[PDB]
Parts: C-alpha cells; structure tokens; sequence
C-alpha cells in the first residue's frame, strides 16, 4: 500500500530534479534519439553525488548509507518525470566523490554491508551471458485464449519481500492442455563476474582478495578478463547463514556480493584498455589552427621527450609510427599492411630505454616486454585453458592484446629462433595461427613494433661491416621498416653542451599531443597522388640500382615503406591527399637511416 | 609447547608460541537480526553476543493482546498453523561482524626427526582480524 | 616492508635529530659508526654512508623519471672483509634484502608469477627485487646468475620498474631499490698484468651501470699484517667489545637503532638541490675527464674497459646531493662537490690500472 | 591411533610383512615415535561397528588391537656423573684419551679423528655490540679415494652426536636440502618444512656424496653456510629460519682418483666460494 515516507522522498527527489535541469534534457535527448532511429538506447542516467550533497545533505547521506530506502523512490521519480515529459522503468548511476565509501576488495569489511560502495580492481573471470525468464505466455487450443504468468527472484530488488514461488503452468484452470509461445515470452540477460585487487597495489608475497559482482540487462558485456575496472554498487547479503533448520555446520557465514549498477573501465600502463579523451570545440579549434603552420612537423617532433638531447630523426620516426599509415583490403580478400616498425642499435649509454619507456608512457595502447622476460606462449597467446563447462578456449597474450597498438621490446637481440619465427608472421601477415588439440583458429594481431638491441662487440665498430656488428638474420631485418645506428663519439663541445643540458634538467604539452594524435588517427584518411607515385618510383629505382653499401637489404618492402611514410606524413599534415613534399620527406628520412 | 596440549587443558586458558602459515578470508556473521513470519507477518528481533531462528511462529505463545487471540483464528474451524520454519530475515535492518580463521604450527627447528610437524586451527573475530600475515612468529 | 612503515615521529625524537644534525662532526661520527669492528676502508665506509642516504628523485613534465639511487660494486681479492660490509648494511638499513646470485633457498631473485593454489589466479609469489622496494639489495657473487635475471636486474637498476608479460597478466611493477654488489676475480686473485675487464667474468659493459667501483687488492706488508692481527685478537678477546664502542657511544659514535631512525627521518624529510657554482664546476670536471680519455684512446689502438658516460655524471650529481642531504640543508654548495669529486676520483678512477688509460 | 608393521628381519623368505592398527588411551599417547620396535600387550577385537551390513559383497570384518601396555623392545647426567667428569678432566692427556675413542671400528686416520673431535665439540660464538656476528661451528671436508671409510665416519658421527641429521645429494634420504610448502598425505593440510640444515639447528648436518649435488641443493648449502639462515617466499609465506649448524661433508675427486700434481681446487668440481667456508 502507499507509504507516506515513500511519497515524501519521491517528492523531494522530484524537487531535486526540478532544480537541476541537465538530467531532464538528457532524458529528453535519449527519447528523441530512440524515436528518430526507429539501434536503441537504454533508459539510464548518471547523477552527481556532489550536486546531491550541495542540494540536500540529509538525502545525500541517506542514499550513501541506506540506499535500500532512498534509491527506489528516486527511480520512481525519474520514471514519472520521463513518462510525463514524453509526447520500461528508468535507472540511475552514480559518479563523484564517495569519500570513505571508495574501497578495495582487501579493505571491504562487514561494517559496509547494505551500503553503497565503489571498488577498484582487475577483472579475473567473466561468466557466460544467459537469458533469464521473466514472463511466460501460453495458448489454449480448446478455447483459443492466451494466458500468461510472471516470475521474480531475490536479486531483482533491494528490499526484501515475501517469496512467491509460482510454478510453471502446463494446464488450464479447467484441465485443458497448454502450448508455450517462445516468441511472445520475455527473457532478460544476466552475468556474473569476479573482481580482484590490482597487482600493482596488493602487498607482495601475500595472497589476493576477490569479490563477486552481478550484472543484468544492459550492463552485461562491458568488460573482458584482465581488465582494470571500477565498479559502483550495493554491497549486500543474501539467504540465511545456516540459521534456518538445524544446519549444525557453523563454519559458513552469509553469502555476499555486489548488485553492481555502474561499471567503468580504467586505462593503465601495459594494459589492454585503450585511453580516450573527450574533445571540446576549444581543442578542435586549437588543433585546426596549429595544422596551418609550416613547421608543424618540426615542433611536434621536438616536443617528444625534451629531456633527451638530439636524436631528432629518431623522434620524427617515433611520431610517424604513432600517427601510422593506412591499410588496404581488396575485394578479392587480400590484405596490405599499413603499420611501421622501428629498430635501434646503439652504444650502451644512448637513452634507448628512456625513449622506449617514453613511448610506453605516451602511446594510447602500448605493451612493454623484455628479451627473455616473455617467451613461448606468452607472446603468441597460444595458451589453452578451460572452465568447468568442459570447453577449451584461448586467452590472449602480449601481441594479441596489442591489437591496433604498440609493442615495445627491450633487449631484442636476446630472443630465440623459436619465437622470432613466430614474430615474423605478426610483423608481416599481422595475424596469429594456432593449431592445438581441438583448437584451430586465427587471431588478428595488427600491431606496430619498436625494439632496441646492442652490438655484438659491446660498442659499435666502424672498422667492420654492418653485418658483423649487427648479426641478425637478413629475413628478420627486412621486416623492420626503419633501422637506426647510434654511437657516442667523444667531443669537447658536444660533451660540454650535453653537460649543461643535463644540469638544466636536474634542477606543446603531452595531453594536447595525445589529443592531437587521437583526432588525426580517427578523422583523416588520405589517398595517393601521381606526383608521389613518380617521386617514389624514382627513389626506389635509384636505391635498388645504386652501389653504396647499406645497413639493410632492399626489397619491395622498402617501396611499401616509402608509401607508408608518405601517407603518415600526409596524416600529420591533416591533408586528404599525399603530396610531393611528404614523399620527399619520407625519402630523405629513409636515405638518412640507410646512410 | 604445542606438543604438550592434552585433555587437562580443555576449556582452560593457555599461552602458546608458533608461526602463522595461513589466514583465510573474512567471513560474515550476524549480531542483531530482524525477522518476520511470512504467513501472519508477526515480526520480532534476535540479538547475539549455536543461535538458530525459531522453529515455529511465536505469535501463539506470545499473547500480546486480546484482539490477537481473535486474529489467531478465522475462516471457520481451520486452525492457524504457519508451518515449520516460517521466519525470514530482513537484511535492510540487521548488523554483522567479521570472523577469520588461522593456522599455527610448531617452529620447524625443533620438530622430531622423521615426522611431519603438528599444526592447529584458531578462530578470531572483530578487532583481532587482519593483525598478522603468514610467516610471523 | 614498505607496507608496514611508520611516518610519524615523536617531538623528542625530532628535537634530538635536529640537535644531532647541527653537529659539525656528524659526517665523521657516522663514518666511524659504520662497522667499527673492521680495520680501515674509510673510503668504502663513506661510500656506504652515501648509499644509505641516497639521492633525490625528479619527475619531469613529460614523465621521464630521473632516479635517485646509488649503485656500488666491490671487486676485490678473497677475504678482504667485503662480505661483512654487505651483512652490516643489510642489518642497519630499515629495508634490506641480502641475497646471492641465483636467489636464495626457495626464494627467487626477481618478481615471479604463479596461479593461486586455491583460486587458480595470478599473484606475485615473491622476489627480492620487489620485496625490498624502497630499500637496499645486497647482491653477493654478482658474477653467477642467469640471463633472464641479468636482463631484469638491468632494467630495474635504471628504470626502477619490472615489466611482466605472460599469457594472462601484463603489468609494470615498482622496484625503487639501491644495489650493493660484490664479486670476485677469476683465477682466484686479481692480476696486475691483465685489464680489469679480463679480470671480471661477464660482459664488460655491465661495469658501465654501477656508480662506484672499488678494486681492493690484498697487498703484503709486515706492519699492516701485525696491526690487523692485533685488532682481530683484541676483538676475539672481547676487550674491543668495551673499549672504543662503549666509550665512543658517549659522543663520538651512534647506536645502530638511532642511526636507522635518523636515516628514515632524513629520507622522509630532506631533498637537496644543487647550486649554479656546483653545476659549472661539475661540468668543467666532466669535460676534462672525457677529453683526457679521448686523447688516450686516439693515441692507442684499443678501447678501454672502464668507459665514461653520462651515467657517471649523474652518479656524481647523486653523490653530491646525498652528501648535502645528511646535513638537512635544502641546498648543496661547492664544499659538497669537492668531497664528491674526491670520492669519485678515489673509487671509480682506479681505472688507471687500465692499459689505454695509462698516459 | 598407531599402525604396527611386522619387523622386516623376521619375515620368512618370499612373503610380505603384515600390519595392524592399535589404540592408545590416556597416558599411553606419545610414548613411542616412528622408527622404533615395540612390544604391545592388549586385547584383540573386531571393529564391531564397522559401518553397516547393507554393503554389497561378502560379510567380512576388520580387526584392531586395544593397547594395555607398551614397551620398547640418553644424554642427561647427575651429580655422580658430574664428579666423574671433573675427575676425568683433571687428568693429563685427556685430549688424546678422547681422540683415541672415536670410531674404534676404523684403523688409523688420526688427523681425520682429531678433526672430527674438534668439529663435534665446537667453539663459542661471539657478537660485538649485537652488530658483528662470528660463528662458532667448525666445518670439515673429507676428500678421499674410494674405499676409505668416509661413510663409516659419517655414520659414527650420526650415532654419537646429540642432534645429527643425515642427507645426500644422490640416493634415498628421509629429508632433502631445501625448504618447501608441501601437502600432508594423511591430514590433507599444507605444511612448511625446512631442509636438513634448518632441522639440525644447533646440531650437526652430515652430507654424503657432496659433489653429486644439483643447483638448488648447492644454492641452499651456500646460503646456509654464508648466513646461517634460510629465506623462503612460497605460497604466500615470506620468512626466514635459523640454520646454525655444523657441516660435515664427503666427496670424491674428479675421475675417481686424486691427482697430486695439481692444486686441490682442480681436483674437485666444487668452487672457491663454497670451498673457502
Ligand atoms: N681403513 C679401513 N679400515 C677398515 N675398513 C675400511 C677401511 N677403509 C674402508 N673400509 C671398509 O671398506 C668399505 C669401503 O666403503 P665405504 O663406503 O665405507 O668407504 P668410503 O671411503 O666412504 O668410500 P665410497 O663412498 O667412495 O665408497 C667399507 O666396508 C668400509 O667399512
Ligand atoms: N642524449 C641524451 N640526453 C640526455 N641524457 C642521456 C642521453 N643519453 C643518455 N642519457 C642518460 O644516460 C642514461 C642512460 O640510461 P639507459 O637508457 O638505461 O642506457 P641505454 O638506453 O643506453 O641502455 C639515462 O639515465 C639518461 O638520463
Ligand atoms: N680489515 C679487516 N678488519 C677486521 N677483520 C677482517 C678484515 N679483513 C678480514 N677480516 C676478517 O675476515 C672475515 C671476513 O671474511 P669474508 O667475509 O669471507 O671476506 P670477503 O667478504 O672478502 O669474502 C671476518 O671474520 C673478519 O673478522
Ligand atoms: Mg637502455
Ligand atoms: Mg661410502
Ligand atoms: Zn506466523
């Protein structure tokens, strides 16, 4: 029956929604889109706990400490507002500062039960999305009428209710037989996941802690295992902890879990989640203005890792790798690569690792690896596992996670043949093939690679040809688009200058650079032009028919590399077509790298 | 010494020394429960400080009011019987605590040769949880 | 460990530490305090003081991290008491792990990952390089260890992070640590007729990583032998247990626990920064050193076994900041640079035993 | 509950040793430990409960023995022995008197026997201001040609010492050399067990065939000898254990025969860091 407190809380939340007007127009926009586009959007809105606190502190604390009494009124108020303002029920999600209610699975104790919490962790295992039966519909042959029934369980609402275990109807009230209508029944999705403490925050040498989460309807497939997730939900207890009946066992307690209502994936270094930013009109105006200056490439290249001295060409190459080219697919089904790869060989104090870590820190999706750190299955994802459902399947590895991203390899020359043969396929076909007992599949691994290695004799020697100093298979070298050789030669003036630069350090910004690269990579797709065609033809002919000794061989991969660099420079320019200037820049850079 | 515990110490207070090797995860137990009978909606409460929920409805033995006697009968001659275990817990209005299990084993140095050591189980709760980690003496 | 430390100090402790800091003889008192039971090796002890103090870390706007720890290597003849220093440093530092190459019995040397015995999930099983985070690792027999450990340690000593990549886990850990390593020459004795590169038993490029190298030789000398013998028999007799220690504790020596607390206090409180005069002096010194090395190399037809790089410049910077810190001064003057350069010349520039260095 | 197995010696040729279960009550508990031969006087009776007779198959019954009396088929002293100790000590030549009394079943090897005496007695540890440790246990190494009674010497040391623990780098041994977390076959409980080094703290560890040892065992020996403490980080357990013990080892030269023309360092496969300790 109606309740006075319930009505008062409903009216108070209605006043809150009246004073704050953003959510009203958000709901109107959702309905407008769903009407116009018939894809359909769900009925859910996000509210600000900070605004709630500023408006009504008592109501704020009520939601925070006793959600079971304060949320359903708000949901009803939102539903009423939507149904009034239009020409399913709606749902709420919470953002803002949770204060002492932001915890981790280790610091989550019984004193938080029945309270709204926000946990952070790493998803360890997801469950299979199964439908749940809500309403059943039946048809009677003898009478030509349709009957129906409804079902519910304990986890569908916050407040406890008296169980009503209705049975599945097979007969009519009079004894007639019934026929089920699968097409007219109603089903809802359902999933369960587990969250664990992050590995970079849990104490070392101690076993981890974990907590279960239940998701329903439209929050059912928002994450994958191995992800960093922040979940805001209601910590709840269910059933009776062996109290009912004798149940002599006293070891077990009360089952607990979180009826999650908000899930957010978080980005982190060497993690499978791509970082994305929201672009404002101010950002777009600034980027578009900056596009028109001639030395844009120079300023952008210099912006990277300003703490390091020189290496201007290497910085340019890294920027080109970050921007990337374009990949082509033909109606036949053939695939043409569009990524770039970089290898650095140098003297043992040339900031190779510093640049590599900078790329790891700045790239939107990058994964870091060392020579012998990961071996065998860890790179190709060729591991096979199984659940208790009995089926075996695969769980992704380094390069598989690195799809559409970057892979940093440090101490490259320490690898082995068994995995260099594997990485050949990744660099060229951009694909991984697995054939084990009961598994025969093919996984996309479109990623770029940057690697560093040391010369055989400790220091690069000019008295010997490049082969004796590098000592890597020519087939492998052919796959790397760019190779650089860097040596430190003692010189009074250079040493002086590097000294002042380093002392200065020991006593365009990166976020804007990231926004720039995101927009450029997402929006612009240039095409080839006859001018560039001719320039690249001439340059490739000359390189293939010159006698100079080069640091790397020459194949058609070099021509494709010219194409990719020209396209990437055009992408930097944000022009819709490649140009003679871009072709010349690519040719100059490759010539410098080879000579 | 952990090897000298025997019958005479049952239910007494003892002092022991050892090394922690394993700590379980925190459990949940109830200290104040609010319960309701699912048939006649008779409510009550329980406080803990092996408690079990009532086996049968208490509204009969508890003659609260004169009108309660009438309410306990209706629809002609059918006697009122709520059934076995008619109570359900209301979780929105209950309080819980923390419980934990530990294992303690003799110092490996003094174990007799040729025999695996002896270990023992311990239970702690409330403010004695999350105080040590395995490997501590 | 770093997860159960204390970051609050009593007022009496703070006042006592301020009074001790104001002492002008604090440096000498600390040097005498480190391992009073060994004879000589004043430069080694001073290097250990600098190591325990540690430098100052910097975070740059672009994200580049300039580490602030110090790495020391002890090449030496057998039985020169170069292991007792390791053990004492372990015992005195607040967070320390002492281990040998190939790890310890049932304890790996680097971060290791395995499935949970119960839940079959990933978790860090151990590893000294991560257990000792924020502290000191005392590596003995540095010349015997596997290549994977070599690579992981090489990444740790500079980037202070360990990158993990496996079939179901990918993350970058934190391993802020200071490395004190001890190794023995091949053939059982250091030979003056061969380069230190040939005396060591691994890639000579590894020597480019450490900030200080101490090559200790066991020369034979009657009076030195007699003095050391007298010291050792005194220690065994126990007279040294009272003399020196129990008297110098009255003003001219520090208790081990008090020194530990003082190190923690200084670490948590102070973080010096250089001055332009020191900067210019350091730059001039570095340029002169590299000019001399280039002259000798161009004169010779071979490359030296002890190269000079920017790592050494940063090591000098870290050492001067370390010396400045223990006085709690928020700035370092050229008086600190003088001592830093003296220590550097004493320790690292024993490369004069290198052939193309001769000249 | 105890299990008694027939003594292997008495079994007639070609058959197997049988076994039975025994029940001990009250003060009869923890009177006999594994590895000793005992005589038990008790009552022989069925497991009359069994489980139940609804089981399929023949109606067979198990039997047990209820123990009434148990008997076995020392280093403490008194004033009478203490006065005799002092009297014997006051005599001259006591050192050689003792040395002549070691391993009487072996002929010669006076240097071996005196070294065993020294290592079996041991010195006194020292610690200056609690910041400079000096060990007091004496280590000996035996390096001899085949057929020299090194194993006999080690067995005598085991039989004579108060706390001696045996181990070997090859062959069957009741204990290994590395600490580990392992299941309990009967109680199904995880247990932390240290190596013979840890188990023999304040005692003596005997190692047979010292040169047939693998990487893990060599690392454990090196750690124990250098630091007298064994670290461990396994199954969420991070800790350190004391391993203050005296080591006696036996080995064989490379090729099975000593080459007197070369230094000892090149006659064995061990390495200086372990040899010097
Ligand atoms: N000097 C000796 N006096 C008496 N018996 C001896 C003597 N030397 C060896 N033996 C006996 O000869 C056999 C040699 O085997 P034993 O294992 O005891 O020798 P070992 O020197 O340890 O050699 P290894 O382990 O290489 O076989 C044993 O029976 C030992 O008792
Ligand atoms: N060109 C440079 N400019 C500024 N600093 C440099 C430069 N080259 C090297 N360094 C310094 O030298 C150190 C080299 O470390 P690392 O990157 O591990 O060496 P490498 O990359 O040669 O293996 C870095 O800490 C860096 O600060
Ligand atoms: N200068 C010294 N002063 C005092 N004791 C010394 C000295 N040099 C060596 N010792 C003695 O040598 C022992 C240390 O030997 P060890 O640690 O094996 O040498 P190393 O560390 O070079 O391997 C100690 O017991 C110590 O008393
Ligand atoms: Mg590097
Ligand atoms: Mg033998
Ligand atoms: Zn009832």
């Amino acid at each position: 029956a109606p309740d006075a407190v319930f009505g008062d809380r409903v009216r108070r939340f209605q006043e809150f929604l009246d004073t704050f007007t953003s959510y009203r127009d958000s709901v109107r926009s959702i309905q407008v889109y769903n009407s116009n586009n018939a894809n359909i959007l769900p009925h859910r809105i996000i509210i600000s706990l900070d605004d709630l606190r500023e408006f009504d502190r008592s109501f704020w604390s009520g939601i925070l400490v006793e959600p079971a009494y304060f949320i359903p009124p708000a949901e009803k108020a939102l539903t009423d507002l939507a149904d009034s303002m239009d020409d399913h029920p709606w749902k709420l999600s919470f953002k803002g500062s949770f204060g002492a209610h932001a915890l981790s699975p280790r610091t989550l104790t019984a004193q938080h039960l029945n309270k709204l919490v926000s946990v952070e962790g790493i998803v360890t295992k997801t469950s299979l999305v199964r439908p749940k039966l809500i309403r059943s519909v039946h048809y009677a042959a003898k009478t030509g009428r349709f009957h129906y029934r409804d079902y519910t369980d304990a986890t569908t609402t916050l407040t406890t209710r008296i169980p009503t275990p209705a049975i599945y109807p097979t007969e009519d009230t009079e004894g007639n037989k019934l026929t089920t209508e699968y097409g007219y029944s109603t089903f809802i999705d359902h999933q369960r996941i587990t969250v664990q403490e992050m590995p970079e925050m849990a104490p070392a040498g101690q076993l981890p802690r974990s907590i279960d989460v239940i998701l329903d309807d439209d929050l059912v497939d928002k994450t994958k295992p191995g992800d960093r997730v922040n979940v805001v939900g209601v910590f709840k207890s269910l059933g009776a902890g062996g109290m009912n009946q004798s149940n002599s066992n006293t070891l077990i307690g009360f089952k607990t879990l979180i009826l999650g209502n908000t899930v957010y994936p978080l980005h982190a270094r060497s993690t499978g989640v791509a970082a994305r930013q929201m672009l404002t009109d101010f950002d777009i105006r600034n980027i578009n203005k900056l596009s028109k200056k001639k030395d844009i490439f120079d300023i952008l290249s210099q912006s990277l890792a300003p703490s390091i001295y020189g290496h201007d060409h290497i910085k340019k190459a890294i920027l080109l790798m970050l921007m990337g080219g374009v990949e082509k697919n033909l109606e036949n089904g053939s695939h043409l690569r569009g990524d770039i790869n970089i290898l650095m060989v140098g003297d043992p104090s040339t900031a190779k690792s510093q640049l590599l870590r900078f790329v790891l820190n700045t790239a939107s999706l990058a994964i870091a690896t060392t020579g012998r750190g990961s071996s065998g299955v860890g790179l190709t994802a060729a591991v096979t596992t199984d659940r208790e459902t009995g089926e075996r399947r695969l769980e992704a590895g380094a390069m598989v996670l690195a799809d559409r991203g970057v892979v940093c390899i440090d101490e490259f020359d320490k690898m082995t043949d068994v995995d260099r043969v594997a990485i050949h396929e990744v660099m060229e076909q951009q694909t991984v093939t697995i054939a084990k007992a009961g598994i025969h599949t093919t996984l996309n691994a479109r990623c770029s690679v940057i690697a560093a290695a040391n010369p055989v004799f400790g220091q690069y020697d000019v008295n010997r040809d490049p082969h004796q100093n590098i000592a890597l298979p020519d087939s492998l070298l052919s796959r790397f688009d760019l190779l650089f050789v860097v040596t430190d030669d003692i010189n009074e003036i250079r040493d002086r200058s590097i000294s002042e630069h380093v002392l200065r350090t020991h006593r365009v910004t990166i976020p804007f650079l990231r926004k720039y690269v995101q927009y450029a990579k997402e929006r612009v797709i240039p095409q080839l032009t006859q001018e560039a065609i001719n320039v690249i033809v001439k340059n490739y002919t000359d390189l293939r028919n010159d006698d100079n000794t080069k640091k790397s061989p020459i194949t058609a991969r070099t021509l494709e590399t010219l194409i990719r660099l020209a396209t990437a420079h055009a992408k930097v320019r944000l022009s819709k077509t490649v140009n003679k200037v871009d072709a010349k820049v690519a040719a100059n850079l490759l010539r410098f790298a080879l000579l | 010494p952990l090897r000298d515990l025997d019958s005479e110490h049952v239910s007494k207070i003892v002092r022991l020394s050892g090394i922690i090797i394993s700590t379980s995860v925190l459990s949940s137990r109830a200290t104040y429960l609010s319960i309701m009978c699912r048939n006649c909606r008779h409510t009550t409460s329980i406080t803990i400080n092996t408690v079990s929920l009532p086996r049968s409805c208490l509204s009969t033995i508890e003659s609260e009011s004169s009108m309660a006697n009438e309410s306990n009968i209706g629809d002609e001659s059918t006697k009122k019987n709520c059934g076995p275990d008619p109570y359900i817990i209301i979780h929105e209005s209950s309080k819980f605590i923390d419980q934990q299990f530990l294992k303690l084993q003799e110092i490996p140095e003094l174990v007799p040769v040729g025999e695996m050591p002896r270990n023992l189980t311990m239970t702690c709760d409330r403010y004695l949880t999350n105080k040590v980690i395995p490997g501590t003496r | 460990s770093i997860w159960n430390s204390v970051t609050m100090f009593t007022e009496e402790e703070e006042e006592e530490f301020l009074q001790l800091s104001r002492n002008p003889k604090l440096y000498e008192i600390l040097t005498n305090s480190i391992a009073p039971s060994i004879f000589g090796n004043e430069d080694i002890k001073k290097a250990i003081v600098c190591l325990l103090m540690g430098g100052s870390k910097k975070i740059l706007p672009d994200g580049m991290r300039l580490r602030g720890d110090i790495n020391v290597l002890l090449l030496g003849d057998p039985g020169t008491a170069k292991s007792q220093l390791l053990k004492f440093v372990e015992k005195v530092s607040p967070i320390a792990v002492y281990t040998s190459g190939k790890g310890s019995s049932a304890a790996g040397l680097t971060a290791s990952v395995q499935r949970d015995p119960m839940t079959r999930e990933f978790y860090l099983e151990g590893g000294a390089m991560v257990l000792a985070d924020g502290g000191v690792v005392c590596i003995d027999e540095f010349d015997k260890m596997r290549d994977e450990d070599r690579v992981a340690i090489h990444e740790a000593m500079e980037q202070q992070t360990i990158s993990i990549a496996k079939a179901g886990i990918t993350t970058v850990l934190n391993s802020r640590t200071s490395v004190l390593a001890a190794a023995n020459p091949i053939y059982g004795r250091y030979d003056d007729l061969k380069s230190p590169g040939d005396n060591i038993d691994f890639q000579t490029t590894i020597l480019s990583r450490f900030d200080m190298i101490f090559i200790v030789k066991d020369d034979h000398n009657e009076e030195r032998d007699i003095s050391i013998a007298n010291h050792v028999i005194n220690i065994h007799t126990g007279n040294a247990n009272a003399m020196q220690n129990q008297q110098e504790e009255n003003g001219s020596e520090i208790s081990i626990e008090k020194m530990k607390r003082y190190i923690t206090y200084c670490r948590l409180k102070c973080a010096p920064r250089l001055s332009p005069q020191a900067a210019e002096k350091l730059s001039s010194n570095f340029v002169t050193i590299r000019k001399q090395l280039l002259i000798n190399e161009l004169e010779s037809t071979e490359r030296s076994s002890i190269p000079i790089t920017i790592r050494q410049l940063e090591a000098i910077i870290r050492i001067t900041e370390s010396l400045a810190k223990l006085e709690l001064s928020p700035i370092a003057q050229e008086r600190h640079v003088d001592e830093a350069i003296r220590l550097f010349q004493a320790s690292t520039m024993d490369a004069a035993s290198q052939d193309p260095i001769g000249g | 509950r105890v299990t008694l197995q027939e003594a292997p010696g008495t079994v007639p040729p070609g058959r197997l040793p049988r076994h039975r279960e025994v029940i001990l009550l009250a003060d009869l508990v923890d009177v006999s430990k594994p590895g000793e031969e005992v005589e038990v006087t008790g009552i022989y009776k069925n497991n009359y409960d069994g489980n139940l007779n609804a089981k399929n198959g023949f109606p067979v019954f198990a039997t047990i023995i209820e123990a009434n009396s148990i008997k076995r088929r020392v280093f403490s002293w008194t004033e009478e022995e203490e006065r005799e100790f002092r009297k014997i000590s006051r005599d001259r030549g006591i050192i050689d008197k003792i040395i002549s009394s070691m391993a009487p079943s072996i002929y010669g090897h006076r240097d071996i026997k005196t070294a065993v005496a020294c290592s079996l007695f041991g010195g006194v540890p020292k610690n200056v201001n609690g910041k400079h440790s000096i060990r007091g246990d004496i280590n000996v190494l035996l390096l001899g040609d085949p057929g020299t009674a090194k194993s006999q010497i080690l067995k005598y040391v085991e039989k004579t010492a108060h706390r001696a623990v045996f181990a070997t780098g090859q062959g069957a041994s009741a204990v290994g050399l590395t600490a580990s977390v392992r299941k309990d076959p009967i109680t199904k409980e995880w247990t932390l067990e240290g190596g013979a080094l840890v188990l023999a703290d304040k005692g003596v560890c005997l190692i047979d065939e010292f040169d047939k040892m693998n990487d893990q065992d060599r690392t454990s020996i090196h750690e124990a000898m250098e630091q007298q403490s064994i670290s461990i980080s396994k199954a969420g357990i991070v800790t350190t254990l004391q391993a203050r013990c005296s080591i006696i080892a036996a080995a064989n030269p490379n090729g099975g025969r000593y080459n007197s023309t070369l230094p000892l360092a090149q006659n064995v496969s061990l390495t200086e860091p372990i040899l010097s300790r």
